[PDB]
């Protein structure tokens, strides 16, 4: 088989108050 | 020229989504059942020194019913390589027939549609579908899925409506649990190379076919990974209400005498079964 | 007691490997078996080994040797029970039944299996035979076997043997097991060695058996079976030629002019009179040879295919290779020290002359007290 | 690994004289053995790379 990735979830945090 | 016994086949199964269901047995293949539409408004609150009173509005009793549908195959052999050959083709090529049924029968209760099929929960569309919202990246506005969802969903569930369990493909499972924090951190089971509670526990029974969002856990989603939003991802219901799965007759095979040419014995294989959604209130779906 | 280290290790090591549950017989054998079966000498001579041990009567009893004074005998009652269920084993199915089909498995692949049922106190409730060709056996990490498995997918009850199984205050098992009772063999490897049966030897044979009487099936239609190749010559008159031909032909039984002389007018014609021998179309020579070998292999005398030697093959074959190993293997894990099951050799109707002949010349004998002229001929006590 | 890789074990190691070159003054030992491997199937497995 082909190799395929392993992407997982980065440091996810916030919905609603995007840095300026 | 030394032939084992070994029988490596490597070939799986699914979860079975079927103890869930509330399970009925019917012995002829047509069934009919009653239900409330609602019980309505009996009686004000009417003023006094007034004699008299008023009608209200009566309520509704629904009549209704369903069918089964049967599931029937062929297969066959040519008589002379049977006697000869060194395994059992009808023990094996029997084995092969309820793996067949095994799991289309999950699957079309799962996903059937319409008609000669029972109709799957997913593809009713009457349970109703909770979509979560999509997150900021560098300016991009990729959708996501964090753990903030998991717990706000399976806490919205109405109380009153009973106890649900809660069903998912593993993979979901593997990005629940290997959800990391702002340090660095894991969200659960912090600090034990692995996090796996008792499911049973936290009522969430697993299983592998269902339509599983990342895809072949290979869509985390940073850039061009992004869940592509309108996917399944969970569900939960309280199945003993929610759906029901009808059996009439397990699988038979016989023989058939005629077709069979004096090369090729010929058997045959059926069964009946059906299925219905109940009332698809009891029951909500989380999407992406 | 039991020192649990036995020196059948040798093979766990690398040779043979635990857990994995591997069947006890070869799918080519098993075949072997099946069209052993419907082969006619084969299964004739299978039949008949079959029905004597189907034949023999049960019971259990005292053992002559019964030198533990502390009989194994642990209730008394489980004894009953056991003679109960040895009359009768698991419904709609017999003793005789349960022997005869013991008796087949142990010629057809020198294997024999059972299942029993006791409830709680040694009291054994049933006992069921089992398939040989679909029952595996998984053996633990010294020496033997511990688990057996009856069904590829969905049967999966494995099921304890009586080495290892909750056993009783005194020794006797509570819990379902089974025997697995085997054929010895060569370099030992008593459970992991190959199979003991006739049917190794006998594969040449069957196989010469079925292409002579696929020649002879052969042989029997295309072959012309007429006589007469009568020939006429190259001047004859297409009419005249069969005018001729009638006056041939119409002389068969039942016809205008039979048995009378044909006369010919000129023109000779030829006839030669074919042989058609068809009188050795089988090879009688080298079929007999075949089935007296097919026969040898399995243990009977030809001549039963006299009396002496429907005694010979009854106190020489039937007895020490289907009576005792079975009697033995009951006895090794079905009951107690000083008692076991046993089989009335004056049940077989052709020995009871010799019993009586035997017993009349004993009592002839003075030197000897009553209990054992009484001993050497059965009667215990 | 059970059944993903099966190892194959035909006649483990030997030790014996090698009667035949060896005289009365020097010993020529001979040892040996046959062993064997190779994957079951291997949708079983998996591999962490870089």
């Amino acid at each position: 088989a082909a190799p395929s990735r392993l992407v997982q979830p980065g440091c996810f945090i916030c919905r609603g108050v995007a840095v300026s | 020229p030394q032939v084992l016994a070994l029988e490596v086949d490597c070939n799986i199964e699914c979860a079975s989504l079927l103890d869930l269901y509330g399970q009925i047995e019917v012995s002829r293949s047509t069934f009919t059942y009653m239900k409330i539409a609602d019980y309505g408004q009996l009686g004000e609150y009417t003023c006094d020194a007034k004699c008299d009173a008023e009608f209200g509005e009566p309520g509704n009793i629904r009549h209704l019913e369903g069918k089964t549908y049967d599931y029937r195959g062929v297969f066959c052999f040519n008589r002379k390589n049977l006697q000869e050959a060194n395994y059992d083709f009808l023990s094996f090529m029997i084995g092969a027939a309820q793996r067949s049924h095994r799991i289309n029968r999950n699957q079309a209760l799962m996903i059937g549609k319409g008609v000669n099929e029972p109709k799957g929960w997913l593809t009713e569309n009457c349970f109703p579908v909770f979509q979560t919202l999509p997150v900021d990246v560098n300016g991009t506005s990729t959708p996501a899925f964090l753990a903030q969802d998991w717990r706000r969903f399976v806490t919205s569930f109405p109380a009153e409506y009973g106890e649900a369990r809660s069903v998912m493909h593993q993979n979901v499972f593997g990005y629940l649990a290997a959800m990391v924090d702002a340090n660095g951190r894991f969200l659960f089971g912090d600090g034990d190379l692995t996090f796996t509670p008792d499911l049973v526990r936290e009522r969430i029974r697993i299983s592998n076919c269902l339509p599983d969002p990342t895809e072949g856990n290979t869509k985390g989603g940073t850039g061009q990974d992004a869940f592509a939003a309108g996917s399944f991802v969970a569900a939960q219901a309280a199945w003993k209400t929610a759906f029901y799965a009808v059996e009439k007759r397990p699988m038979f095979f016989e023989q058939y005498e005629g077709g069979s040419s004096a090369w090729c014995v010929k058997y045959q294989f059926g069964a009946e079964d059906g299925g219905f959604v109940g009332c698809c209130e009891h029951g909500r779906i989380l999407q992406i | 007691p039991a020192p649990s280290a036995n020196p059948a290790k040798i093979f766990i090591r690398r040779f043979f490997s635990a857990g994995v549950a591997k069947n006890v017989v070869s799918y080519s054998n098993v075949m072997a078996a099946q069209r052993a079966m419907e082969h006619p000498v084969a299964f004739r001579c299978l039949d008949k080994l079959g029905l004597t041990v189907q034949s023999v009567k049960w019971d259990v009893g005292k053992d002559p040797q019964n030198t533990q004074v502390g009989d194994g005998g642990m209730s008394a009652s489980q004894r009953k029970a056991l003679q109960q269920i040895l009359q009768r084993p698991n419904p709609t199915m017999s003793g005789a039944q349960l022997r005869y089909s013991a008796a087949l498995s142990w010629a057809c692949f020198g294997r024999m299996a059972f299942k029993v049922s006791v409830m709680s106190d040694g009291s054994v409730n049933a006992i069921w035979p089992l398939g040989i060709p679909f029952l595996k056996q998984k053996f633990d990490r010294y020496g033997d076997v511990e688990s057996f498995q009856y069904g590829d997918e969905a049967g999966k009850e494995t099921i304890p043997s009586f080495t290892k199984v909750e056993k009783n205050d005194k020794g006797r098992p509570i819990k379902n097991y089974a025997f697995m009772i085997v054929k010895p063999s060569i370099n030992g490897a008593m459970n992991f060695d190959v199979q003991n049966t006739p049917l190794q030897a006998i594969g040449v044979p069957v196989a010469l058996y079925d292409a002579l009487m696929a020649r002879a099936i052969d042989s029997a239609d295309g072959t012309p079976n007429s006589k007469w190749l009568v020939t006429a010559s190259r001047d004859l008159d297409d009419g005249q030629a069969k005018e001729v031909k009638e006056g041939i032909e119409e002389t068969k039984p039942g016809g205008d002019n039979g048995g009378e002389i044909i006369f010919i007018a000129g023109t000779d014609v030829k006839v030669q009179e074919m042989k058609n021998d068809l009188s050795d179309i089988h090879s009688k020579v080298p079929l007999d040879d075949q089935a007296r070998t097919i026969a040898g292999n399995f243990g009977i005398p030809i001549a039963l295919l006299y009396d002496e030697s429907r005694k010979a093959f009854f106190e020489d074959t039937i007895e020490p290779g289907y009576l005792t190993p079975l009697e033995d293997g009951f006895s090794m894990f079905l009951c107690g020290a000083g008692y076991r099951v046993i089989f009335d050799r004056d049940s077989i109707p052709a020995l009871r002359k010799s019993r009586a002949d035997i017993a009349a010349t004993y009592d002839k004998v003075t030197f000897i007290t009553e209990e054992e002229k009484r001993e050497v001929t059965g009667w215990p006590a």
